[PDB]
């Protein structure tokens, strides 16, 4: 057996019992792997508070530390949860509010509340705390929000530094909206604490200028033979105007045994970018039932 | 002194020359520049005898701790068509990201251009360095009269001096082309007050209430409110400022308010935005103005007047007591191009 | 609704008689907003007798009377002079506590033992 | 704070000009000008 | 328990800045009336005629202002704490500094501070006349100076 | 003689502590009546920029 | 003296109305019109000569000297009154148990 | 006693002291 | 270490020189099991209880 019983040390009311009733079967992270636990560990909003600015990186950075547990029972004196062993077959139910269709053989990952904090935050005023829920999302949107959230903290720094640099109307539609198939979604990023979202960006600038120093020249010369000759379906970002810097590296001649040592070294820094685009734990779903919304996955953290 | 060599790599290729400038505390005390590390500088130049606007570039500034001592910067100089102009203002705008701070510091090119006058493949590793020695040459600012230093770093170079292209006849006098801004804004203020006085004549030299404020019954108070209007006409005419409220309203894409200090009892705070208030002129829209904390004190109190500028370039002069006069800034289509270029 | 009702007997005390009878009055006020004519209906609750409440209603609507009649220095239309009217919606017993409720919120009072007795509209000003 | 209650006969704002402090900012500023 | 045992917490820059203390004072009284701006700042004018600047100022002066500081050094040690005086007691915020009201921003004031720089700029309610004498007679006993 | 006893002999950095314990020894406090070129003798020996 | 000298009040220890009213008969008119300012602690100094908040000597120094007894112990009261009130002066008073 | 708020409350400004004030603003500019 | 390396390699810097480190994953320890400090002939040696071992690939970091 494995379980977690969580006390409600004061009481709870009849409105927030019906609020915790609709949120049954949802994964929350909690603090410690003890059988007994109080209310202060279960919130993801112990770091995501209302009077302070949230930090969506540091909130997400907090999420790969915690143990993750599924609710079973809501009682007026307690909350009995079941936990998740680090190599365990288990069941997860698709309760989560932006409905994205799963299937068997998908690839889940746990994300902070990034579209509506007010939906995830339900407040427990009888104890002086609010319990905040994450959202489990397939990794095609798990990565694509982290691609978009870091683009915001690049260009919001430019516009807040000098508003003449960036036009504001094109800033809002491009840096906040997440492009998905069929639908575009508006992130809940308006008043944040970007101080740990820049340390991630201060780690890209070490890996990225190394990747600019040792570009293999044969791949540069294939661009100049492709951006102005042929019309390929995914090069159409690059129009007939090639970037001028690419042509200014063409001044040297090709050399195969000096681009093997550039293809190899660039290869081992591409393997390093899986330390900066990390999601939380992973849930390999191997069965799904669409009329019950019940996935049965395999938990493996890190 | 690192702040010079950082800008030669990142501001450098986006410019023509950099004016490496170190500002001593005597220059800092006059302009009141509080040296916190959060300050984000920004530079753009205001051209003369050409369409006047260049791009805004963010410039790094670091305090130098001790042979001078003060804030270190680097000003961009723009050579359109291969040469510099002598009368061409390089504007520095100083602001904090969180708090409320906006300063404008302006430099002219003749105080800058004159001061400049005296097998495995190896990868190149070019770090930022303070190896290059500085030569410190004196300069004085034209606009305030406070000395600042200019660095000339060691590198068709020694053969030529730095180019200038002096203005040609016919020309306005160079004390009037230097202050091109303070003679255009002043004549928009002197023509604004002539609309405020014109509304007295069409009413019969009267001041009517607009805001419901009870006035205590004394004959010396009713003569004192009239003295706030005539003092406000001495202050609005003398005011020739870069950051007035009507310039913020003309370059807007919201009511723009600026309170005054009558009889020099207060310095001016200009360009305050009235967010959430639509100055339609209806009586239900003056309650949203009275919910601002400034207009409760410009009206109940004394010695402060207040101007509220609509986006349609119509402005009221709000006096203590609720008395107000609708006035109008007249800006033609030729002058909106002149303002939204150099300022917006 | 708690929003429409305007209580009338409220004191620190800073002494008033008790009785058997407290009467809910209706009121309906002709006014102008945005240069467009519009009405306003409020309720009143007091057992003070009809001679006081007409003087107590005028003190409640003092501001609305003044902001209307600033207009008619310029245009004097005799049709515009009628301002308000007060009905008598029936009695409530003394010391029955109005019980607050909330519905969807909308806070809504309720009165036990309300018995109805309609009256005419009399035009106060 | 209502649009219909605009010209209240006893409004919340009351003008208060302290005349001794007003005469001294006149006389100092008329000395400088 | 001497003062040299007391020195691990006095000599620390949380004891010596008003920027943490003029913000908690600005959330207490958020709209102060900046009244007379008397002793605030040095308005410089180009004169060397010190008979001119003297005679411009006392010509028709009929009202005389007293700052917050010049009406504290006359109050005794017991009048300042009596609750009929908010205003003197309100700006007694910090031991080392000295607070006043600056007319910025807009039409409403804000609180600023200047350091007192000496022991003697502490007022007579907080460092009385017979204390400065009995602190100066201790200066005599340690140095062993002879008058 | 007494003011140089309590001020001590030791120095923080370039600046002694006798310039920094009392205000009667700090040379930035000028005497109120100056007849000599006191204003340039202060500037050549000051870290506190006048 | 009215043909040779004129008064300049510029400091807290050097702005005294009972002395300055002797030097020019316009300040003798100012002292006798409103007798609030007959004290040295209270007296108004022009804004082109002194601002009290931007100053070393900052009126409670000037209020001690007007109420002395001119005792030889009051000479050493003033010397221990120009004691800097800072952090590395508190070390130098804590060694000697001041 | 206070005066009541009303949009016909007027203050009559003199013609000479508005023009003598106009002479001062010429000189200070 | 990164600062004091590339100063020594400031002038000559070949492409093979750029790789710096690599992080493996050796195994997990359950929390509630603190390591016990132990000295051996003297060498201060930690000992872990219930170290269950895993293995990860070397991933370059810099």
């Amino acid at each position: 057996d494995k379980s977690i019983v969580v006390n409600l040390t004061s009481r709870l009311f009849a409105d927030e019992l019906a609020a915790l009733q609709s949120k049954i079967g949802s994964v929350l992270p909690l603090g410690d792997c003890h059988r007994l636990q109080n209310i202060q560990a279960l919130g993801l909003g112990c770091v995501c508070s209302r009077e302070t600015s949230p930090d969506y990186i540091q909130i997400m950075q907090y999420l790969s530390k915690c143990t993750l547990a599924v609710l079973e029972e809501v009682r007026p004196d307690s909350l009995r949860l079941t936990r998740m062993d680090p190599s365990d077959n288990l069941q997860i139910k698709n309760v989560y509010a932006p409905f994205f269709q799963w299937d068997s053989n998908t690839q889940l990952a746990v994300l902070p509340p990034l579209f509506s904090r007010k939906d995830s935050t339900i407040v427990l005023e009888s104890n002086g705390f609010d319990i905040v829920f994450p959202m489990v999302v397939p990794q095609q949107l798990g990565h694509a929000i982290l691609q978009q959230l870091l683009v915001y903290h690049i260009y919001s720094k430019i516009s807040a530094g000098a508003p003449g640099d960036v036009n504001m109307a094109e800033l809002d539609l491009y840096t906040t909206n997440v492009s998905f198939m069929g639908r575009t979604y508006r992130l809940d990023v308006d008043n944040t604490d970007p101080r740990t979202a820049l340390r991630v960006l201060d780690d890209l600038s070490m890996y990225l200028c190394i990747l600019s120093a040792l570009v293999p020249r044969g791949c540069l010369r294939l661009l100049t033979a492709l951006v102005r000759h042929d019309r390929h379906p995914l090069t159409e970002v690059f129009e007939g105007v090639v970037p001028d810097e690419v042509t200014r590296i063409d001044l040297d001649q090709l050399s195969v045994p000096d681009d093997i040592t550039r293809m190899r070294v660039m290869f081992s820094y591409l393997q390093s970018l899986s330390s900066i685009f990390n999601l939380g734990p992973r849930l390999h779903v191997y069965a799904y039932s669409a009329e019950t919304l019940a996935a049965s996955c395999w938990y493996s953290p890190r | 002194m690192d702040a010079h060599a950082i800008n030669e790599r990142y501001v450098g290729p986006r410019c023509h020359r950099l004016a490496h400038v170190v500002l001593p505390r005597t220059f800092l005390l006059h302009h009141a520049i509080p040296l916190e590390p959060e300050i984000i500088f920004s530079t753009y130049t205001r051209f003369s005898r050409s369409p006047g606007s260049s791009r805004r570039l963010v410039v790094c500034g670091k305090r130098v701790l001790p042979s001078p001592s003060g804030l270190a910067l680097s000003l961009p100089l723009f050579s359109h068509d291969g040469n510099f102009h002598p009368f061409d203002i390089s504007v520095l705008r100083i602001s904090c990201p969180g708090s409320n701070l906006s300063l404008t510091v302006r430099f002219l090119y003749l105080s800058l251009v004159v001061a400049m006058g005296a097998p495995p493949v190896r990868l190149s590793f070019n770090p930022v360095n303070a190896d290059v020695p500085a030569t410190w040459r004196d300069a004085t600012n034209v606009y305030s009269g406070a000395p600042y230093y200019v660095c000339v770093y060691e590198r068709e170079d020694d053969w030529l001096p730095i180019p200038l292209s002096f203005p040609e006849e016919p020309v306005p006098p160079p004390p009037s082309l230097v202050f091109m801004d303070d003679l255009f804004i002043n004549t928009k203020q002197c023509d604004f007050v002539d609309t405020l006085e014109a509304a007295c004549r069409t009413q019969g030299y009267t001041l009517r209430q607009r805001v419901p404020v009870a006035i205590p019954r004394d004959a010396e108070i009713a003569d004192a409110v009239k003295s706030h209007f005539l003092e406000a006409c001495l202050v609005l005419r003398g005011l020739a400022s870069e950051a007035s409220a009507w310039i913020r309203a003309a370059t807007s894409p919201a009511c723009w308010m600026d309170v005054l200090g009558l009889w020099e009892s207060r310095p001016h705070t200009l360009g305050l935005e009235l967010r959430g208030v639509n100055c339609g002129g209806t009586d239900g829209d003056w309650l949203e103005i009275l919910k601002q904390p400034d207009v409760q004190k410009t009206v109940s109190g004394s010695l402060v007047a207040c101007v509220i500028v609509t986006p349609a370039l119509e402005a009221w002069l709000v006096l203590p007591g609720g008395f107000a006069i609708k006035g109008r800034y007249r800006a033609s289509k030729e002058d909106l191009v002149f303002i939204r270029g150099r300022y917006g | 609704p708690c929003d429409m009702l305007v209580d009338l007997d409220e004191s620190c005390p800073m002494r008033e008689p008790a009785g058997l009878n407290v009467t809910i009055y209706a009121s309906l006020v002709y006014l102008r907003v945005n240069q467009r004519p519009s009405m306003a209906l409020t309720f009143f609750q007091s057992g003070k007798g009809f001679a006081e409440v007409v003087a107590m209603i005028k003190d409640h609507f003092t501001d609305v009377i003044r902001t209307k009649y600033i207009q008619l220095r310029h245009e004097l239309y005799i049709n515009r002079l009628v301002f308000g009217a007060v009905c008598t919606l029936g009695t409530v017993p003394f010391d029955s506590h109005p019980v607050h409720q909330s519905l969807n919120s909308l806070p809504v009072l309720v009165f036990a033992n309300f018995e109805a007795a309609c009256g005419p509209w009399t035009v106060f000003l | 704070t209502e649009a219909g209650r605009f010209w209240a006969p006893h409004p919340e704002n009351v003008l208060f000009i302290h005349k001794p402090t007003m005469e001294e900012t006149r006389r100092v500023a008329l000395g400088l000008r | 328990f001497g003062y040299q045992n007391a020195l691990k917490s006095i000599c620390h820059p949380r004891m010596h800045n008003p920027t943490q203390s003029a913000q908690a004072l600005n959330q207490a009284f958020p709209d102060p009336d900046g009244g007379h701006g008397y002793g605030l700042r040095y308005e410089q004018t180009p004169n060397m005629n010190l008979f001119r600047t003297f005679h411009q100022y006392y010509m028709g002066k009929n009202v005389a202002f007293v700052p917050d500081v010049a009406q504290k050094a006359l109050v005794t040690t017991e009048d300042l704490l009596h609750p009929t005086s908010h205003r003197l007691l309100r700006l007694e915020v910090h031991p080392f500094f000295d607070f006043f009201v600056h007319p910025c921003p807009g039409a409403r004031g804000s609180y600023r501070a200047t350091h007192r720089t000496m022991v003697g700029n502490i007022p007579q309610p907080l460092a009385p006349r017979e204390f400065q004498e009995s602190r100066g007679a201790q200066f005599d006993a340690v140095t062993n100076m002879t008058h | 003689q007494a003011l140089l006893k309590l001020a001590g002999h030791e120095t923080v950095g370039r600046t002694p502590i006798t310039h920094l314990v009392s205000a009667l020894l700090d040379p930035h406090l000028l005497p109120p009546f100056a007849y000599h070129d006191v204003f340039t003798d202060l500037m050549q020996k000051s870290s506190r920029q006048p | 003296a009215e043909t040779m000298f004129y008064p300049v009040p510029f400091n807290k220890l050097y702005a005294d109305p009972l002395v300055a009213a002797t030097l020019h008969p316009l300040l003798a008119n100012y002292v006798t019109r409103l007798p609030n300012q007959r004290n040295a602690v209270v007296f108004n100094v022009p804004s082109n000569l002194m601002a009290e908040y931007e100053e070393w000597h900052k009126s409670p120094v000037a209020a001690y000297a007007a109420s002395c007894q001119a005792t030889p112990g009051a000479i050493s009261a003033m010397v221990s009154m120009h004691q800097k009130l800072s952090a590395p002066s508190f070390i130098c008073q804590a060694k000697h148990r001041m």
